[PDB]
RNA sequence: GAUGACUCCCAAGAGCUCUUAUCGACGGAGUCGUUUGGCACCUCGAUGUCGACUCAUCACAUCCUGGGGUUGAAGAAGGUCCCAAGGGUUCGGUUGUUCGCCGAUUCAAGUGGUACGUGAGUUGGGUUUAGAACGUCGUGAGACAGUUCGGUUCCUAUCUACCGUUGGUGUUAAAGGGAGAACUGCGAGGAGCCAACCCUAGUACGAGAGGACUGGGUUGGGCCAACCUAUGGUGUACCGGUUGUUAUGCCAAUAGCAGCGCCGGGCAGCUAAGUUGGUAUGGAAGAACUGCUGCUUAGCGGGAAAUCCUUCUCUAUACAAGUUCUCGGAACAGGUUUUAGAACAGAACUUCGAUAGGCGGGAGGUGGAAGCACCGCGAGGUGUGAAGCCAUCUCGUACUAAACGA
């Protein structure tokens, strides 16, 4: 993927970012099914370009969405109109090279994108909450017709005097799964709208069921 | 979406008996997050009012109990709002005390004489528009 | 086993927090946090 | 970065003595000994060892360093970072194209006495592998090693 | 899912009626249909090629497992039959090839994405 | 450290020729602490003993993958040896088995350490209590390092360790100095698998038989991360069928109860049997191994799934405590929820408002409501009628509850 988008030789373009809308089900021309994802782009817009001389660093503010002033806590008004910018629902950064730079309040959309090559997206995903092992790390457990208190529990770290009570960094049931995880090198964009901005990939993006991801690689 | 914390068969064979008092009585104190709850039985127990068919009575007949309660909504609470669509219940939280710290909540009609918040005026719905995506409000400052 | 030392530490970050804001039925007598039904006017 | 390389000279007490070795491109534990003293402050006599009145001393151009033998590609330094197996080990001659202040900062942070003013002895210390120096409008002392360098030279 | 213990009907004309599974050749759980098993021949015929207790390789042709094409489509039959391969005891050049004359049964097509084409040929009409 | 395993020394003889490919007799040299052991130093006012499950971890003296030397290496399969621990190391049959034998497979089915890992994690079959019995010994009481049957597994976690979630605090500064975002990422983690098949190519090699080297391509398994739009499973406040009984006088239509009473269905949610997505490139240093210079001191270059950077994650309590914008009645706090959730936290909404409920409209599930009309004596059927209802989903509307005069 080479020679597209707008830039030059070699150089990392902006990240653009969305909303996870759900998913559905394509065909393709040789009469074959496949799950779909469509990613919404509300008006994302340029509201800081940083500066490796001023501040040190190379970065696009996008902010993306649509937000109220009697949503926004003043610290944040501020920033928006100082920078007179239309008001959007969550701010993000990208390092992005010297060149691929865009002036204060340059609206961008899904025609960034060219058809036919890849992304990675970035979304928040989906934590359950306090899980155990097992479930948090797929670990097997115990018999159900013969032990008792452990039918679902795990283990016990190396131990004895030697290696001296010190449970390494083991694996433990621990606290929810929420994170940002990275789909690597995703799989062609089938379609981008020009008007109503959508964009629909091959599938299995991270993110909730709305409200989170970003798109990068391109 | 409330379990209360009782077998599916006790919890409804008590929200019955609160609904069905909610409407002998005008007004009840009761622990706030299941006030929060009868807040939907009384209503969809209002609608049959306002319909009062055979049908929907004798669906009525199931759901209320205790007493004629059932005549009751059906004679005043019906043509006290006849026009009010939806909202029939309000749902102060008066935390007045227990000896659990459970909150507790007034719960009660709304037309009445003698109300707690002296309501809105009953106003009949405008009628439904086609809903459109058009996203342009920008909301820039 | 383990003295004041711990015991303190233990209790202390367990401590009562001042209630923010309060008010009262301005003439109606009682005085209660928000949000609640004190009085009727 | 002028901020960023300034250090924390805001927070020592200033007003005893700059100073400045310049390793010529030498030796590591001569240079080291040495500095290990005066950012230890033994070598002037109001000595007394409950406190801290090492000098500010500024060690200059660690690219140009000398360390004799071949021990560059031999003696690595080696690092546990707690995690069940790892010993993370990086040779000196990674060392040197990374960061040759590292080197030397870590060697006298060994060789400083191990106590609880160490560190707060190194808040009195500060490096550049350069000639060029900010600290030059302040009372700027250049030192010189003593003069007991015979040097014994080998066929 | 076929697997060990499995116990599933031959549905070539070979003299085997019953044959029992013992492996998945390329699975890990049970193998999906259309993959090779090996299993171990339960009752015959006392005069066909194969003869009770002997470990012979087989082909899935009929699954309980439901299956989808990569249509979107699913099916999924009544019962487990496979159909024989001669062993390995013959060499790489025959991979994939049967033993009876014919199959009797319905049989799905997702045999030649699998590359058994051989049993492919002889069968009655594919699914 | 005797025996033990391994290495090394020497080299009679085998290897048709040949000592050293491969071995290697006699006799020695050492390394390790794993079998057998020796000693009795810690523990008998207690250090719970075999095997299995779970969970791994290290060493490398390497089973495969990874590179090279060499071969009695034609090619291919090998042999042996050097470097190498990054990732792997299967199922089942009898036995309690560790071991081991076996059958079926794979790239391979590694050797030890980790109190012969792991009972305040589980099991408790052996074995070391009481019963009972067989053979043998004892002249009996009884024993058996022989055999078989049965023979309670305790602990509410203070601390260290560790998985996660947070509150305070320190951080020059200007407002009493209080904050909200947005990064950078000193540095820590994570991920590194393999087969088949096709091609190049019946090409090099070989008499064919046979059968390349390499690079590209596909198709699969494992491992990991993510997503339920579909399919399955569930779906306990939904729809319908249905039994026993009690009530609403009875018909009608409903209710309670039978641990959804039992059936057939079942959206959203969740899950995997489903679906995705990864198993990379680039860069440096550089292993034996290989070459060339040298000038006898040295010079550099290739050179391995190895190390370190690039991707992904985490991070400024990163104490040299970093940088940018903006707020200053600013941030909080409380209330309605939540795609987030044990409390806390995050995120949404807080009346110039869609935050939840409610009401209307659909969608989405069940599957022909009641009353009425007909047909038949009836059980019952047909029409009125995709009727009737509604757990969820969207969409309209502030009708309810989220302003605030502390």
């Amino acid at each position: 993927e080479a020679k597209q988008g707008e830039m030059s030789s070699r150089s990392k373009r902006t990240g653009i970012i969305a909303v996870k809308c759900g998913m559905t089900a394509l065909w393709d021309k040789w009469g074959k099914r496949i799950p779909i994802s469509i990613l919404w782009v509300d008006d994302n817009i340029v509201s800081q370009v940083k500066t490796v001389e001023k501040e040190g660093i190379f970065a696009l503010q996008i902010g993306c969405g649509q937000k109220k002033p009697k949503h926004l806590s003043k610290a944040v008004v501020g920033h928006f109109r100082a920078q007179g910018v239309p008001l959007k629902r969550k701010l993000r950064e990208f390092p992005v090279t010297e060149d691929a730079l865009l002036p204060v309040g340059t609206s961008l959309g899904v025609r960034h994108f060219v058809p036919g090559q890849y992304v990675d997206v970035t979304g928040i995903t989906r934590g359950k909450g306090f899980q155990g092992c097992m479930k948090r790390h797929g670990f097997s457990g115990m018999p159900a017709s013969h032990g008792a208190s452990l039918s679902h529990r795990s283990g016990g770290s190396t131990g004895q005097r030697d290696a001296p009570g010190k449970v390494f960094k083991g694996r433990k049931m621990a606290g929810r799964m929420g994170a940002d995880q990275r789909t690597v090198k995703n799989v062609w964009v089938y379609k981008i709208d020009p008007a109503r901005n959508l964009m629909w990939v091959r599938g299995q993006v991270p993110g909730a069921e709305g409200n989170f991801v970003f798109i990068k690689d391109a | 979406f409330r379990k209360l914390g009782r077998p599916a068969g006790h919890r409804m064979s008590m929200l019955r008996t609160m609904v069905s008092q909610l409407v002998k009585h005008e007004r009840i104190e009761t622990t706030v997050t299941k006030a929060k709850e009868v807040r939907r039985l009384a209503d969809n127990m209002i609608q049959l009012g306002k319909e009062g068919s055979l049908s929907a009575a004798r669906r009525a007949a199931g759901f209320v109990r205790g007493d004629d309660v059932l005549h009751k909504i059906f004679t005043e609470l019906a043509h006290r709002y006849k026009d009010r669509a939806g909202g029939y219940t309000r749902l102060l939280r008066t935390r007045i005390r227990v000896g659990d710290a459970a909150p507790m909540a007034y719960i009660e009609f709304i037309d009445r004489e003698n109300e707690l918040r002296q309501s809105k005026p009953a106003t009949p719905q405008p009628p439904q528009r086609v809903p459109l995506d058009p996203w342009e409000r920008s909301r820039l400052t | 086993k383990i003295s004041k030392h711990k015991r303190g530490i233990r209790n202390g970050p367990k401590a009562l927090k001042p209630v923010p804001v309060i008010i009262r039925c301005r003439s109606c007598g009682r005085v209660k946090l928000p949000h609640f039904f004190c009085c009727s006017g | 970065l002028k901020k960023a390389v300034a250090g924390i000279k805001r927070i020592n007490l200033d007003g005893l003595r700059w100073r400045v070795f310049d390793a010529r491109g030498q030796v590591l534990g001569r240079l080291a000994s040495q500095i290990s003293t005066v950012l230890q402050a033994k070598d002037k006599p109001t000595y007394c060892p409950n406190r801290d009145d090492g000098d500010i001393c500024i060690v200059l151009n660690a690219k140009e360093i000398g360390f004799t033998g071949r021990k560059l590609t031999d003696k690595f330094y080696r690092w546990h970072t707690g995690y069940i197996g790892h010993l993370k080990e990086r040779s000196l001659k990674d060392q040197m194209a990374k960061d040759p202040t590292e080197v030397i900062r870590k060697a006298v942070w060994r060789m400083l006495p191990s106590n609880n003013l160490r560190d707060d002895r190194d808040r009195k210390l500060r490096i550049f592998e350069g000639g060029e120096h900010p600290f030059g409008d302040k009372p700027l002392e250049p030192f010189v090693m003593p003069p007991r360098r015979v040097r014994e030279m080998r066929p | 899912f076929i697997q060990m213990g499995t116990v599933l009907k031959v549905v070539d004309n070979s003299g085997a009626k019953k044959v029992m599974c013992i492996q998945a050749l390329k699975g890990k759980k049970g193998a999906r249909l259309g993959d090779t098993i090996v299993a171990s021949v339960k009752e015959a015929m006392p005069n066909g090629k194969v003869k009770k207790g002997a470990v012979v390789y087989g082909v899935v042709v009929r699954a309980a497992m439901q299956r989808g094409r990569v249509d979107g489509s699913e099916v999924r039959f009544d019962d487990n039959a496979v159909v024989l391969v001669d062993s390995k005891d013959k060499n790489t050049k025959t991979d994939r090839q049967p033993i009876g004359t014919r199959v009797f049964g319905p049989v799905p097509h997702e045999l030649r994405k699998k590359k058994h084409l051989k049993i492919l040929a002889l069968a009655q009409h594919v699914a």
